[PDB]
């Protein structure tokens, strides 16, 4: 066994997931004076209980389409990290039980942060079990002499690092600051930045780092060493969890009058996209990646509850902390309530594009296993042509099938895998904006990134859609 | 349960080892047409076998001495890595199996890599069970939040980056290219060196990445990069096995007039230090630690022996390297009465102890935590209301909290306690690599050290008429891009 909250099935092929559904883990002294105790986690995401239904519907989509994968039955294990290295391995040390009464996992479905990912990698390279992420995003992942069995639905950092040196060419700017998150998504980033923005005989001026669990001396000390410089732009490759503390202090301060340059993890972050922080990160220009289309998702999504849902454990939860009841086993719950008239991230959406990448994954691994299926004797991509035998399939033979994927999803584009196991996508740039009717923030598109295009005719921006600071409609100065 | 060649012995309390008796693991791409089977370590490391005798020859010495730690036995199970992630963590799963019939290890003596020592803390975290280390010197292993039971008896990488700006500074030089390797300990070292020379108006020209399995391509780039510029001095910040294909394709290509300035990792290396490249290596200027003193070690280390030695499983293969001769369970067959002293390998061919000091450290300080558990009263005690924990039935968190909290002498006369963030501060030795009149050998002498304890500006003492600047010159090279 392994943490007690789950969701899971029972069928004859299991999968595995590992989905952030809380932010964090309290912040608890441990003086070791008594025996240790599990450290209990904090803020809820609702944007990550989406990401788990989306594996989930389709999964349950698979088991339903006869020509997938018939007379087979597909279940799954899925767990909660808390965004946490100890939490993942805990979970993991789950996974690979039998292969050192235990269903044996097939494959599973990455987590979100690099940091995570790399620390579960290095433990499911050791039994060869095949593992697809759908978020991160670290140059440092593409090392097959490390990450034996490690796949992407998702793009490096190294085209959205040439993309923001683009885009500061573009608008004539040669003085600006950076700062990045200290893990294994910010440094990498931010380096190979820097290394782009020298070529360009562009000027640096500062470049600081962040955490989560930064104390209030190091958060003072970032803070005045902004207010003393003349560089307007500033450049971030952080999360929103990472970022936070930062803007809340610099707000307490009322500082104004920077640009800021986004980078897709906190670009549509609501984390920091707060109507009381208008006045200080208004005016953001940032990056997201291209949308897909998931017929039938929403009517999946608005049918949750936690008394129907018996294969899923984070049901309650979710329920107690839409309704903010107490279930009987703070008002208590009826149980009738409607998910629509409370307004949360779950259901409150305009595109799925990180959601878009779990339901990729899950038909890359099923078209594997379909591949498997119909091999025909002689055309085996084994010894002597020989086929695998879909009775006893190993995880070894998922992964030299998804080694050498090649089929089409939903749109009608096709979806494989390169060398490295990673991939290629378009990227889209937006603003942020200011509802006038209800005061929200507003993501507008003013533009994208072509990465099939020759090199210097990749970026493509509409000024005329760009508002400055969110009021102004002038190019702003940076040059010292 | 675990790997099969390992040195084991029974005692009330096992302790735990990492040494990397190989210098990796062969490079032959995986086609899975078969079932994948276990790899094979290619290089044998002989100076990470005299670290293993020294965890050995400490706990033996424990184990006779009645004033530490009486009436206890010690045991061991050291495993070998090849400095390979995986390797390491099946002897890790290894170590936590019961922890969660096979006894517990309470403490493990860490790994040398900071890539290794991470992914070891990482697992090893989740137990808290405390982890000494004697070589990662990476600061991204003094963060609490993510690493909470690791310790180390070796300073971190900040001061040796200052002091190269520093030497840098003081020998009057404004242009520089850098070299780091691709891993957790080159990164930071560099990117904190480049920090401190912008801060005393230094101009770095270019910046490359190298590795132990660089293909062709790459190589040539990092060569074609070097040899198109006007710098002369280069900075590196990686390993022996990691710089080792770079320096052949240097040599090879006959590139000379280069200063390198060399970390600790491989300004004393074997793999770099070589009579061959003398004229492309010759003259570098690198760091060292403070050397200890055993008074019994090379006795113990002499009297190894394949049939002696049972509970030791690296002694056969020892003696097989050394000797070029294969034991009877085409090489000859070995004789058993073969002197190693007639070899010239680095088992015994030393000058200082400083590696083995620190696993000589990191023993004494488990044994002392434990003489401290066990030689305490009640009403004293570091837990809730004063009291005292048994001694028999020990847990390894308690242990870590009493190492937490450590302060004892050792046979020096010095003290040794550890930091909030379980981190020792220690003295930098300057060296300087020479050609040896007699042998021919490369000998690397002493010109300076950097001070620590001083104030900023205080702590760098360099003596000039020592320093060959390319083996055979006395006069400062000019490394300015432009003339005043
Ligand atoms: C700020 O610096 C930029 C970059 O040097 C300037 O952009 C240049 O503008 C001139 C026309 O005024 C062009 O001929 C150059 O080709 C531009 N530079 C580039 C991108 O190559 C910008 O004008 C400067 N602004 C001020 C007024 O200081
Ligand atoms: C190489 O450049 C350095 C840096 O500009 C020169 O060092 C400076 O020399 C002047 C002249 O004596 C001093 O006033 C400065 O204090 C020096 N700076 C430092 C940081 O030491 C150096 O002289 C140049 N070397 C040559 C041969 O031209
Ligand atoms: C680090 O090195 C410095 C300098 O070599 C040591 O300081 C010296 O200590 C001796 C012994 O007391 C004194 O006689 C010298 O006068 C000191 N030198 C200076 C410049 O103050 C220092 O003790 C060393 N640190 C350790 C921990 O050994
Ligand atoms: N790729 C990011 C994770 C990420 C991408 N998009 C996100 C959106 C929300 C939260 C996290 C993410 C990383 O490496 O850490
Ligand atoms: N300090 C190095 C390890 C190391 C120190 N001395 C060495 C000698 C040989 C090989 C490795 C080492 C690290 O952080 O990784
Ligand atoms: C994938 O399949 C398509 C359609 O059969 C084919 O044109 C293409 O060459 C295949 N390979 C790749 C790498 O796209
Ligand atoms: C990316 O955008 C360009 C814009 O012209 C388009 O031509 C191309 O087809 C897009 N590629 C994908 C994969 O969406
Ligand atoms: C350790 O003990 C010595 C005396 O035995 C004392 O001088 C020293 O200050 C102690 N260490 C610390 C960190 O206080
Ligand atoms: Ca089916
Ligand atoms: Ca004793």
């Amino acid at each position: 066994y392994g943490p007690d909250q789950r969701a899971q099935k029972k069928g004859d092929i299991i999968l595995g997931g590992l989905f952030p559904i809380h932010f964090g883990v309290a912040a608890k002294d441990q003086d070791l004076k008594s025996r240790p105790e599990s450290v209990e986690c904090i803020r809820y995401n609702f944007r990550g209980f989406r990401w788990l239904q989306a594996m989930i519907f389709a999964i349950e989509e698979i088991n339903s389409s006869p020509a997938l994968l018939p007379n087979l039955t597909l279940g799954y294990r899925i767990f909660d990290t808390c965004n946490t290295v100890s939490k993942a391995l805990e979970a993991t040390l789950s996974f690979v039980a039998q292969n050192k009464h235990i269903p044996s996992t097939i494959a599973v479905v990455g987590a979100t942060g690099s940091g995570v990912s790399t620390a579960v990698a290095n433990l499911l390279g050791l039994f060869y079990i095949p593992q697809v992420s759908y978020a991160s995003s670290s140059r440092l992942l593409s090392n097959k002499n490390q990450f034996k069995s490690f796949l992407r639905t998702i793009p490096n950092d190294e085209h959205q690092a040439t993309a923001m040196a683009d885009i500061i060419e573009y608008f004539r700017w040669n003085w600006v600051g950076t700062i990045a998150a200290d893990d294994d998504y910010g440094r990498p980033g931010i380096e190979k930045f820097r290394e782009e923005a020298e070529e360009r005989d562009i000027c640096i001026d500062f470049s600081e780092l962040i955490s989560q669990y930064s104390d209030e001396e190091e958060i003072q000390h970032v803070v005045e060493v902004i207010q003393n410089s003349t560089a307007k732009v500033i450049v971030v490759f952080s999360s929103g969890p990472d970022l936070e503390p930062l803007i809340k202090e610099i707000v307490r301060r009322n500082i104004t009058g920077k640009i800021w340059l986004a980078s897709e993890a906190w670009a549509s972050s609501s984390l920091i996209a707060m109507p009381q922080y208008f006045h200080v990160v208004g005016g953001t220009i940032g990056f997201a990646l291209k949308a897909g289309q998931i017929p039938g998702f929403r009517e999946f999504l608005k049918k949750v509850h936690p008394r129907k849902s018996v294969h899923n454990g984070f049901a309650k939860e979710f329920w107690e902390e839409t309704f903010n009841c107490h279930l009987q086993e703070r008002p208590l719950c009826t149980g009738d309530e409607n998910i629509s008239s409370v307004e949360t991230p779950y259901i409150d959406y305009t595109h799925l594009r990180i959601s878009y990448n779990v339901y990729l994954a899950v038909y890359s691994i099923a078209h594997a296993l379909q591949d498997i299926y119909t091999c025909l004797p002689g055309r085996g991509l084994f010894t002597n042509g020989s086929c695998a035998d879909i009775k006893k399939v190993e995880a070894w033979q998922v992964l030299k099938h998804l080694r050498h994927l090649n089929f089409t999803n939903n749109m009608g584009e096709q979806v494989t895998f390169d060398e490295c196991g990673d991939l290629v996508g378009n990227y889209s740039i937006i603003n942020w904006h200011l509802s006038p009717e209800d005061g929200s923030i507003v993501f507008k598109e003013v533009g994208y990134y072509n990465v099939y295009a020759k090199k210097g005719e990749r970026l493509f921006i509409n000024e005329e859609k760009i508002l400055w600071s969110g009021f102004s409609r002038e190019v702003p100065f940076s040059n010292c | 349960y675990g790997p099969d060649q390992r040195a084991q012995k029974k005692g009330d309390i096992i302790l735990g080892g990492l040494f990397p008796i190989h210098f990796g693991v062969a490079a032959k791409d995986q086609d899975l047409k078969s079932r994948p089977e276990s790899v094979e370590c290619i290089r044998y490391n002989f100076r990470g076998f005299r670290w293993l005798q020294a965890m050995i020859f400490a706990i033996e010495e424990i184990n006779s001495s009645p004033a530490l730690l009486p009436n206890l036995t010690l045991g061991y199970r050291i495993f070998d890595t090849c400095n390979t992630v995986s390797k390491a963590l099946e002897a890790t799963l290894s170590f936590v199996a019961q922890n969660k019939h096979i006894p517990s290890t309470i403490a493990v003596v860490g790994a040398t890599g900071s890539g290794v020592s991470t992914a070891v803390a990482n697992l090893l975290g989740l137990f808290y069970i405390p982890q000494v280390s004697y070589a990662s010197s990476s600061r991204l292993l003094s963060n609490k939040n993510q690493f909470k039971s690791f310790l180390r008896t070796i300073p971190n990488d900040e001061h040796q980056a200052t002091a190269m700006a520093d030497i840098i500074e003081y020998f009057r030089w404004n242009w520089v290219g850098t070299i780091a390797a691709d891993d957790d300990y080159g990164r930071p070292g560099i990117e904190k060196f480049r920090e401190e020379a912008e801060e005393r108006d230094i101009c770095i020209d270019f910046s490359e990445l190298i590795s132990q399995y660089s293909d062709e391509e790459e190589i040539q780039h990092v060569v074609e990069v070097i040899q198109n510029s006007t710098a002369k001095v280069i900075v590196v910040f990686s390993s022996g096995p990691d710089l080792e294909p770079l320096i052949k394709e240097i040599v090879r290509r006959n590139i000379t007039g280069k200063i390198w300035l060399a970390s600790e990792a491989w300004a004393s290396s074997s793999l770099i230090a070589m009579p061959q490249y003398f004229h492309v290596v010759g003259g570098t200027i690198g760091f060292a630690l403070k050397a200890g003193q055993i008074p019994g070690f090379r006795e113990f280390l002499k009297k190894v022996h394949p049939r002696k030695s049972v509970h030791n499983g690296f002694a056969k293969e020892f003696w097989e390297e050394t000797f070029n001769c294969h034991l009877q369970e085409f090489r000859p067959l070995c004789t058993g009465d073969e002197n190693i002293s007639s070899v010239e390998t680095p088992y015994i061919d030393y000058t200082h102890l400083r590696i083995s000091y620190n696993v000589y450290l990191a023993v004494y300080s488990i044994a002392h935590a434990l003489q401290d558990i066990y030689t305490c009263l009640p009403g004293r005690g570091l837990f809730t209301n004063g009291s005292c924990a048994d001694i028999k039935k020990v847990e390894a968190w308690q242990v870590l909290k009493h190492l937490r909290h450590l302060n004892f002498t050792n046979n020096m006369g010095e003290q040794v306690t550890f930091d909030e963030c379980g981190d020792l501060v220690g003295n930098y030795s300057i060296i300087n690599w020479h050609l040896s009149p007699e042998d021919g050998s490369i000998v690397f002498k002493e010109v300076g050290y950097y001070n620590v304890y001083a104030k900023k500006g205080e702590r760098l003492f360099i003596n000039e008429e020592k320093i060959l600047w390319s083996g055979f010159s006395r006069e400062v090279p000019f490394s300015n891009c432009s003339r005043d």
